[PDB]
RNA sequence: AAACUCCAGUUGACACAAAAUAGACUACGAAAGUGGCUUUAACAUAUCUGAACACACAAUAGCUAAGACCCAAACUGGGAUUAGAUACCCCACUAUGCUUAGCCCUAAACCUCAACAGUUAAAUCAACAAAACUGCUCGCCAGAACACUACGAGCCACAGCUUAAAACUCAAA
């Protein structure tokens, strides 16, 4: 309200594509957490149920980062076979 | 399975017997149903690689000690 | 880099209250999660609108609005095999590093091994 | 202590800026403060519009006062700058060159927790 | 040691006497505590 | 081992040295291991300074004609 | 005894521990331009460690720099301050494909 | 664990509270 | 309470401090010095006036002496703060442990247990 | 010059033109994508009216509002109104995550306008009012 | 559908309400709790255990008195749904949530894992969960149900809280 405007989450179009720049200004509102953090704003997460959804939250990061990072340990392993037919 | 190869031959050199490949379930602890009531078991097993491919112990480490055979095993 | 766990299950040993309260154990598994489809949104609605905008004007009258219902015509069309193509690519595997069976061949042969042997 | 008054002036005229530090300056030894130093930063656009005396401001003079002021002396002074319709906006911060940095080594890394779950065949 | 550095220091802090002169310097002069840090560690100071 | 600390500055000093390891033959060479030998030579004719036992090392492998490019 | 038997001693090869690009810097809340390198340009949002790669030490310092800033009047909460978005980008993020 | 002790005890209370409503 | 113009405790025994400038002493005063400060200087005029030995810090009589000058800051706080239930524990968790104190003094060094009563103002009570 | 995506600070001295006026002369139009209904106003850059259409206005009611479709509707009436007013550039800014969010873009671009930027102010309280209890489904 | 059209959108002015991001951090406190900014005061114990005969605390809801009031919201009213709908869904609004001063003293107040010291040695180990134990101390427990009940006593509590049985019944729980 007493920020500039048409600085914040603003996003210039090139050349008229205005397919581009909403993809780019919606990437930029995901990635900060807005959408997320908008969603779910429409009603009211009690604190006991948004402790345990960041309870979830957080498990579920270390337990997809550390099947991403076995999987591109193991990605090289992926090659053919050296020892067909033995 | 790097060695598959060169362990068969050297058995087959030697006059002795190799098994390289997947070990299937009961191979010493049913030997008598899988090849006939006289089979004669193997009288010291060798073990040049003694995992298997998923970094357990081979199975026939433990059979081989409820036969009451002897193993040698790298 | 993963997160850290020091700390933060209830455990004995561990003096403070469970930053983390994981309703399953936090071991990796040997599979990983099917390759999920995108539920399906209608399409080329923005050409069936330009058709039927013109049919309003023009009493629905096709051959006034010839030109804007061969867009929405082809539009469909598209669409039909777009999404044929879809299952495709779906397939070859292209847009992911590998298919969850073939990736899921690769963790067999690396099972985790959360006991002694 | 050592405190670090930020204060962020009304845009005026060099004359009417001066009295304005001065008459603030007075106020803080009239409380006891000994002035270590003032320094100005320059007049900038404000990084939003702040309301203050029944007036909109969007420009201000930023100043900085280092001084050393007993414990009692910081909530009157603040009651001070309230009332002055010439500061936009001040604060009063125990100075930052106060408090030491202790040394760092580096980042430690944190290894993988072990022995969260027990060793059975589940 | 520390009180010897104190000593020195309060020949320049502002009294009742130099105040009207410290402020019109003050008003010359500009300090800028602005500065910037690089993916290498090393500090940009302001162009000026 | 007690080089490994001499190892541990030649390779700070200078680097690995683009003469490549050749573990195959037992009784391979490395520069650093050259410079180790030189090293420990020098400090059993009685010099104990490390930092100046250090710089007399680099000096007699360049009079022997050996390549010691300073990383920095 | 023998000579050639290992002997007890430190990593000799052991590598200095890594700091953060801020390591032995003072964080000031004055210091505008270093603290609008941490928050979204779009959104003034600031980023996590993760994405700065500060240390547990230097996240707190900088959240808590910016937190003042911008409540003292410093700094903006919104958006970053265009004047400073040409300055070294130091956070692994990047907003266009 | 199933709730069926607390179950049992809820509805211990409930009437209680309630017949303490009812005099 | 000391006067405002005593020095702190750290630069009490500088040499030279008695030639230094007036404003030099405010700034070495607990004028201008948190509530702590002055704390340090009461205790170390009781030790002086109770303990033989001021700089042993670890016996019974330093510890007794040590806690009844935090018990003085608590009830101080607790004057202006009626309600801080926090240092309210720690006020009668602190009488507790200093009636703990006292009593195995009087058990192990009665001399010494009357001269702390008598300079810590302290009026020892046997338990119901 | 390569492209900037972020905008041109008033004040400064950019290059930039559309029809010879600058980026803080560009009229605005003004969408509010609603859960249930899509809102469109344009204004000019002084904050003047220029046109106005919503879902409602365009004869839709009830559930058919909160539709794509209805809001690419109001944005071409938007747009229609606006282009006789002398508007060809419009600067968007869309508050709201309702599902005419970008179809009544479309609308504008449809109706004849040329969107040189995207906008988006979607209230986001910093801690604020409590809203409304979650619904039980 | 009802409701509102002194309604909606743009802009400006704009709080005794609540505190995005940081936080992938895991810190503080005895616990309850504590994540916007500043300052002030400030975080017991130089052995450990230890009060249900005491003292001081204790989320939320609640009571009493005086204020504030954006938003939310038991109850209630209307709309819809339904065989019914005293619900779930929609709208409006109050107690209440907030401040001040007193009360009330309860939570799945549970990380259902006591404090202090120590061990990984084995005879590891019912099962599951969060591996198995040693020393020492306090607290507590002894089939289910009756029973977070009755009676007694205490209490600013009066449809309350704490302490807390028995008879009858079952062969299980
Ligand atoms: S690593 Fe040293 S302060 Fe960050
Ligand atoms: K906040
Ligand atoms: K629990
Ligand atoms: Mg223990
Ligand atoms: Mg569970
Ligand atoms: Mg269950
Ligand atoms: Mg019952
Ligand atoms: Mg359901
Ligand atoms: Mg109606
Ligand atoms: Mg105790
Ligand atoms: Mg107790
Ligand atoms: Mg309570
Ligand atoms: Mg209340
Ligand atoms: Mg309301
Ligand atoms: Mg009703
Ligand atoms: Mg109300
Ligand atoms: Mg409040
Ligand atoms: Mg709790
Ligand atoms: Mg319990
Ligand atoms: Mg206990
Ligand atoms: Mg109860
Ligand atoms: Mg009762
Ligand atoms: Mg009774």
């Amino acid at each position: 309200a007493k920020h500039l405007k048409f600085i914040a989450r603003t996003v210039m179009v090139q050349e008229g594509n205005v397919e581009s720049a909403y993809r780019t200004l919606n990437r930029i509102l995901t990635m900060d957490g807005l959408i997320e953090d908008i969603k779910h704003r429409r009603y009211y997460e009690k604190p006991c149920r948004r402790r345990q959804r960041e309870s979830y939250e957080r498990c579920r990061r270390i337990y997809n980062m550390e099947m991403a990072r076995k999987i591109n340990f193991l990605m090289r392993k992926n090659r053919a076979d050296p020892w067909q037919g033995c | 399975r790097q060695f598959s190869y060169l362990i068969e031959n050297m058995a087959r050199d030697c006059g002795e017997y190799a098994h390289t490949r997947y070990f299937r379930g009961g191979m010493l602890t049913n030997a008598r149903l899988l090849f006939g009531p006289t089979v004669r078991l193997p009288d010291l097993i060798i073990f040049l690689h003694t995992l298997n491919n998923i970094f357990e112990p081979h199975v026939a480490v433990r059979d081989a000690a409820k036969m009451n055979i002897p193993t040698v095993g790298i | 880099a993963t997160p850290s766990l020091r700390g933060r299950l209830a455990r004995f040993g561990n003096p403070r209250k469970p930053v983390l309260k994981p309703n399953k154990p936090l071991i990796l598994a040997n599979r990983v999660g099917e390759r999920r489809r995108e539920k399906g949104e209608a399409t080329c609605i923005t050409e069936m609108s330009v058709m039927m905008a013109c049919w309003k004007q023009n009493e629905f009258r096709d051959d006034a609005c010839r030109k804007e219902i061969q867009g929405f015509l082809d539009c469909a069309a598209r669409a039909q095999e777009a999404r044929k193509m879809r299952s495709i690519q779906e397939t070859l595997g292209e847009s992911g590093s590998l298919l969850p069976n073939k990736l899921n061949k690769l963790l067999q042969r690396f099972p985790n091994k959360p006991y002694l042997s | 202590p050592r405190y670090e008054l930020a204060l962020i002036l009304k845009a005026m005229q060099r004359p009417e800026t001066a009295a304005t530090l001065k008459r603030t300056i007075e106020a803080l030894m009239d409380r006891g403060a000994i002035v270590r130093d003032l320094e100005n930063l320059g007049e900038r656009a404000l990084p939003y519009r702040i309301s203050a005396h029944s007036q909109q401001h969007n420009r201000g003079g930023y100043f900085l006062v280092d001084f050393y002021a007993p414990t009692a002396a910081v909530e009157s002074m603040v009651e001070h700058l309230s009332r002055d319709i010439d500061v936009i906006r001040g604060n009063i911060v125990k100075h930052p060159l106060t408090q030491e940095l202790k040394e760092c080594e580096g980042i430690v890394p944190v290894p993988l927790a072990e022995k969260l779950y027990s060793t059975k065949k589940r | 040691r520390e009180v010897l550095q104190l000593q020195e220091e309060v020949k320049n802090f502002i009294t009742r006497e130099n105040l009207e002169a410290r402020v019109e310097a003050a008003l010359d002069s500009r300090k800028n505590y602005n500065w910037a840090i690089t993916r290498e560690g090393l500090v940009v100071r302001p162009q000026r | 081992y007690h080089e490994d600390r001499i190892r541990a500055k030649f390779y700070s000093v200078y680097g690995s040295g683009q003469r490549a390891f050749d573990l195959f033959n037992p009784n391979f060479k490395s520069t650093c291991q050259r410079f180790v030998e030189k090293y420990t030579e020098l400090q059993k004719l009685g010099e104990t300074d490390e930092e100046k036992l250090f710089v007399e090392t680099g000096k007699a492998l360049l009079a022997e004609g050996v390549i010691l490019r300073r990383v920095g | 005894s023998n000579e050639d038997l290992p002997i007890s001693m430190e990593n000799p090869y052991k590598e200095p521990l890594k700091k953060c690009i801020l390591c032995g810097k003072h964080v000031d809340y004055k210091n505008v331009q270093l603290l609008s390198q941490f928050v979204s340009p779009f959104t003034g949002c600031i980023y996590g460690r993760h994405i700065t790669g500060l240390c547990g030490k230097k996240q707190k310092e900088i959240t808590k720099a910016i937190k003042r800033a911008q409540i003292m009047g410093f700094m903006p909460v919104t958006y970053k301050d265009p004047a400073y978005l040409k300055d070294p980008k130091v956070c692994n993020i990047r907003y266009r494909e | 664990k199933n709730v069926l002790k607390i179950r049992r005890r809820k509805m211990n209370h409930h009437k209680y509270r309630k017949l303490v409503k009812k005099t | 309470d000391p006067p405002p113009s005593t020095l702190l405790k750290d630069y009490q025994n500088v040499p030279g401090i008695e030639k230094v400038d007036d404003v030099v002493k405010r700034l070495l005063s607990l004028e201008m010095a948190n509530k702590k400060e002055m704390l340090k200087i009461k205790q170390e005029q009781f030790m002086k006036k109770i303990v033989a030995n001021p700089e042993d810090t670890r016996s019974l009589e330093a510890r007794i002496i040590a806690l009844s000058v935090k018990i003085r800051s608590y009830e101080e706080h607790l004057e202006k703060h009626r309600k801080d239930k926090a240092h309210k524990r720690y006020l009668l968790m602190s009488i507790d442990q200093r009636k703990k104190m006292l009593k195995n003094l009087r058990n192990t060094n009665y001399d010494v247990f009357e001269k702390i009563c008598w300079g810590l103002g302290i009026e020892y009570t046997f338990p119901p | 010059t390569k492209f900037s995506i972020y905008p041109p600070i008033p004040g400064e001295e950019s290059s930039l033109r559309w029809a010879g006026k600058k980026f803080e002369e560009i009229p605005i139009a003004h969408i509010k994508a609603s859960h249930n209904n899509t809102q469109i106003q344009v204004v000019s850059a002084s904050n003047e009216p220029l046109a106005f259409a919503s879902c409602g206005t365009e004869g839709f009611r009830n559930a058919k509002k909160g539709t794509g479709i209805a809001a690419q509707t109001a944005g071409i009436a938007a747009a229609a109104r606006a282009k006789q007013k002398g508007v060809i550039h419009i600067r968007v800014v869309v508050k709201g995550l309702g599902p005419g969010r970008l179809s009544a873009m479309h609308g504008l671009i449809m109706g004849g306008l040329e969107v040189i930027s995207i906008t988006d102010n979607t209230p986001i309280p910093h801690x604020g009012c409590r809203p409304r209890k979650a619904r039980k489904l």
